[PDB]
């Protein structure tokens, strides 16, 4: 916001059976794409190095309620339904969600993005009029030390 | 006599542009102009000199150069700036002629 | 597999990754040292002063 | 007419083998970044 | 604002905007890895020199013993000494690759990027020149009698010109000092124009190989030729140090040895190997003007390269004659240097006269015109 970085970014952790992607998207003007591309990272390393009690506590709260709005209609609890059986085996109550996304805390997150983030070769795309943002050499440099 | 026809054919392939698929044109040095030139291109003409280009800059970090297949060949090279720069050259001399009278 | 107990140990954590450098420079040294000396004086038998000496150092008078 | 020789020539014995183990070294970290751009591939897929 | 502290900063944003997010094409060459060795000699020059100058002594009473005394006694003195005037060498080695990468690649069409590098390359050689002269020994007065002697060439104001040069009426102490003074000084004035020649650049950006605009492919300098020119440098280092350390000698004049004597000039006096390309041409031109005209000329034709250019294309990659030619050129130089070195007498005397003919005519009359041959050629 403050330095018009984006139109728009999000996070995604998109699972699948045996293995998954986790990262993120921004949407942005041709002469922008590096800053926020560099204070993205940014903020990764921030998460395997620096997270604090504070933002924990907020971040649990918000993913309860997208937790639970999840199941707002009769064909998002038959999708989760469907979904859970499917992949994790059996079904995964509220009840059961919502203790371990208390048990998380501060040195968790650190330890766990460490574990899939911290000095890992991670993968681009990039389309549109992207010369601004530049070389794998570089964004790679940017998943460690923050 | 096919002797001027002989030389060039030869100087073309002595050259050796061709082996980094560049047409005799994406060679010329860019003064002030062949970038006019260069701005009259339509679209299609433009992106592909382009491509071309940038495909030989990578070949040249690479230190390589194109299969002998795919080497440009002395009658299929379409001198696709040169109509278009001799009048930017044209349009010049006369401005240049009539600021002097 | 020491490549990975390395990396995961040393290499890693670009402060642990100086602490190697650093403790490696200095074993590296003192032993890069000993080694070249040691090829250059046996290179050189009998030649330099380290093996003549005895004779006139404290050997006379 | 000139005392270091011998000094000066244990020393280019000590500048070989730093300098050949070093070039090397120097050498792959080198190839390795360069790497990236040197199996690079590209396409042109102009739209039709 | 500015996020990074590294685009902000009034300073980092230097460090980082000329050699870290510098938009280098993908394509150059080992031939673009001498701007950073000539680079780095002045800093290593530089250093080593003033190490020196804090035992040396300008004076001639106490020159030759001061810089004898500084390798026999001061610790490490002896391995400055070496490095200092080798490096003088591996300086011009570099800058003599350095200029031929911009003939044969047409950088000189960075017409003020190229004419302070002409400006740099005649202040290194006054610099080298001077260096030489401190040691007080045999080159170092004929030399330091004969070059300034060159302004006598110079009608009226000539004759003149050579007194404040010695300041006095014969190449003396004041001579001596006043070009200690010369020395210590240039360097810097050489460093301090280095950044105008790389700020002239920047404004354009590098050339590379194939001469065709690569802004469809640039690549940040860092780490791409950081890592190529460090790279770079241990290879120039290597030769450099096992010269410097296994056989010092071998590159310099054995007749600065012999404390200048006011009366005697060595009959095999030649100059540091870097100029004898020069003095060759000097020696043919058997008249004082002429001589002198055509040695300042075989380096200030350097200025005229822009202008006799007529390819239409910007290098010899992809042009075999002008190839031809410049290698002719380079062997052409190959020779008056050993030309330099060897007597005033038959065969010689001829091969030199020709040599030189042949350097003054392949860049004035040949380039421009087998260049404009090739134009035709491609039916341009
Ligand atoms: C080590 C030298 C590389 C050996 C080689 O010729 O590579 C061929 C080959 C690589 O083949 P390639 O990728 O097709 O070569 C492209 C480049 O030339 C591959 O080379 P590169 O691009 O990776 O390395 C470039 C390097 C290459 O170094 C040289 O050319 C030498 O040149 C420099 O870095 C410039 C420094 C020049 C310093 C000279 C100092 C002047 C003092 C004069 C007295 O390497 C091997 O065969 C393996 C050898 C181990
Ligand atoms: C002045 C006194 C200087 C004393 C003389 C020193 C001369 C030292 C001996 C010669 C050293 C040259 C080494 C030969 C290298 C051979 C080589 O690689 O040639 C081929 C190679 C490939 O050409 P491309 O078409 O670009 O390739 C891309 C497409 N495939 O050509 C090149 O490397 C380009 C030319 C490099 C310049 C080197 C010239 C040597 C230096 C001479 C100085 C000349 C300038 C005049 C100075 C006046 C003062
Ligand atoms: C103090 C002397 C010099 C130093 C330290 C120096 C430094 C540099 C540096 C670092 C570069 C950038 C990298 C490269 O392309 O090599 C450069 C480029 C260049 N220099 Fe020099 N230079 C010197 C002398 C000269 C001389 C003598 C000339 C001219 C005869 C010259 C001509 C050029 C040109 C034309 C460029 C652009 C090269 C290109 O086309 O990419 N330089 N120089
Ligand atoms: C442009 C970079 C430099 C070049 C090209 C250069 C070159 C030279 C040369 C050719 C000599 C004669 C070497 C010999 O054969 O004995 C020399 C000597 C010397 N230079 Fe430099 N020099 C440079 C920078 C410096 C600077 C700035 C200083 C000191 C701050 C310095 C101080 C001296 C001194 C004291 C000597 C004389 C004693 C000796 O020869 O060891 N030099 N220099
Ligand atoms: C003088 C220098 C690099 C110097 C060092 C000192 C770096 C600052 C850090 C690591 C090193 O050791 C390099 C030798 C580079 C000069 C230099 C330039 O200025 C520019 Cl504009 C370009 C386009 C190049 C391309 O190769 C270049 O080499
Ligand atoms: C190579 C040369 C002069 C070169 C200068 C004068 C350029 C023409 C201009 C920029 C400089 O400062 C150089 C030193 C002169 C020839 C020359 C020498 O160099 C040297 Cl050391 C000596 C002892 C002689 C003796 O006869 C000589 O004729
Ligand atoms: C890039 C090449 C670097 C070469 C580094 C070699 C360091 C020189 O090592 C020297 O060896 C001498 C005799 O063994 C000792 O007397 C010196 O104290 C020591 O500094």
């Amino acid at each position: 916001v403050e330095h018009k970085l984006c139109h728009s970014f999000q996070t995604f952790n998109t699972s699948y059976s045996d293995t998954g992607l986790f990262g993120f998207h921004f949407v942005a003007d041709p002469l922008s794409i590096d800053d926020m591309m560099f204070c993205a990272q940014g903020e990764w390393m921030r998460l395997c190095t620096s997270t604090t009690e504070s933002e924990v506590k907020r971040a649990k709260n918000h993913l309860r309620s997208a937790m639970v709005a999840q199941l707002d209609g009769t064909t998002p609890v038959c999708e989760t339904i469907g979904s859970h059986l499917l992949n994790y085996g059996r079904r995964i109550s509220l009840e059961e969600w919502d203790s371990r996304i208390s048990a998380v805390d501060a040195r968790m997150v650190r330890d766990v993005c460490s574990k899939y983030i911290y000095d890992k070769c991670p993968a681009l795309a990039a389309v549109g009029p992207i010369e601004q943002l530049l070389d794998y050499n570089r964004i790679r440099s940017g998943m460690y030390w923050i | 006599g096919r002797l001027m026809d002989r030389i060039r054919k030869w100087y073309y392939n002595a050259a050796g542009f061709n082996k980094y698929g560049l047409m005799r044109d994406d060679t010329l040095y860019e003064d002030d102009d062949v970038k006019e030139a260069l701005k009259r291109l339509p679209k299609d003409l433009y992106n592909e000199r382009m491509f071309r280009i940038k495909r030989a800059l990578d070949l040249s970090l690479k230190h390589r150069i194109l299969p002998k297949e795919q080497w440009v060949k002395y009658e299929e090279d379409k001198p696709y700036l040169e109509p278009y720069l001799k009048e930017v050259i044209r349009e010049r001399l006369e401005r240049e002629a009539w600021n002097k009278k | 597999a020491l490549l990975r107990q390395a990396y995961s140990a040393l290499f890693r954590r670009t402060s642990t990754f100086a602490l190697t450098v650093v403790l490696g420079a200095v074993l590296f040294e003192r032993a890069f040292d000993q080694g070249a000396d040691a090829i250059f004086e046996h290179l050189n038998e009998g030649k330099l002063w380290k093996h003549i000496k005895h004779k006139y150092e404290a050997s006379e008078e | 007419a000139e005392p270091e020789h011998d000094q000066r020539k244990r020393m280019g014995l000590k500048m070989l083998l730093i300098s050949a183990l070093l070039t090397s070294l120097l050498y792959y970290m080198k190839r390795h970044k360069w790497s990236v751009l040197k199996s690079r591939k590209m396409a042109y897929r102009p739209p039709k | 604002m500015a996020p990074n502290i590294r685009k902000s900063h009034p300073l980092l944003k230097m460090i980082n905007n000329s050699l870290i997010d510098l938009p280098a094409p993908s394509n150059i060459s080992a031939w673009w890895n001498f701007g950073s060795l000539l680079a780095v000699c002045l800093m290593t020059q530089i250093l080593t020199g003033l190490l020196l100058a804090m035992h040396y002594t300008a004076d001639t009473s106490l020159a030759f013993s001061s810089v004898a005394h500084t390798c026999r006694n001061v610790q490490y003195g002896w391995l400055i000494r070496n490095l200092h005037a080798n490096g003088a060498s591996f300086f011009f080695i570099c800058i003599f690759l350095h200029i031929g990468r911009g003939l044969y690649y047409g950088s000189y069409l960075y017409k003020e990027t190229w004419n302070t590098g002409v400006i740099l390359l005649l202040t290194l050689m006054a610099t080298a020149f001077v260096g030489y002269v401190l040691p007080w020994g045999q080159m170092s007065f004929w030399g330091a009698t004969v070059i300034t002697n060159l302004f006598s060439a110079i009608p009226y104001i000539g004759h003149t010109l050579v007194e404040w040069a010695w300041g006095g009426f014969s190449v003396d102490n004041p001579t001596l000092t006043r070009f200690f003074a010369l020395h210590f000084l240039l360097p810097f004035a050489i460093a301090g124009i280095t950044i105008i020649h790389l700020t002239f650049l920047h404004e354009s950006g590098s050339n590379n190989p194939l001469g065709i605009s690569s802004d469809s492919d640039k690549i940040p300098f860092h780490p791409y030729y950081s890592f190529k020119d460090i790279l770079g440098l241990t290879l120039m280092l290597t030769p450099f140090l096992t010269l410097a350390l296994f056989s010092p000698n071998l590159l310099g004049d054995p007749e600065n040895f012999t404390p200048a004597n006011p009366l005697v000039t060595p009959p095999h006096i030649k100059p540091e190997w870097y100029f004898l390309f020069a003095y060759a041409i000097l020696r043919s031109i058997p008249n004082k003007l002429g001589g002198v005209l055509a040695l300042a000329a075989s380096v200030l034709i350097l200025f005229l390269i822009p202008f006799l250019h007529k390819s239409k294309q910007r290098t010899m990659t992809f042009r075999p004659l002008s190839q031809t030619l410049f290698w002719l050129l380079v062997a052409n130089l190959l020779i008056l240097t050993w030309i330099g070195s060897q007597p005033v007498e038959h065969p010689f005397i001829i091969i030199g006269q020709m040599a030189s003919l042949s350097y003054f005519t392949i860049l004035l009359i040949l380039f421009p015109t087998i260049g404009t041959l090739e134009n035709k050629m491609l039916n341009y």
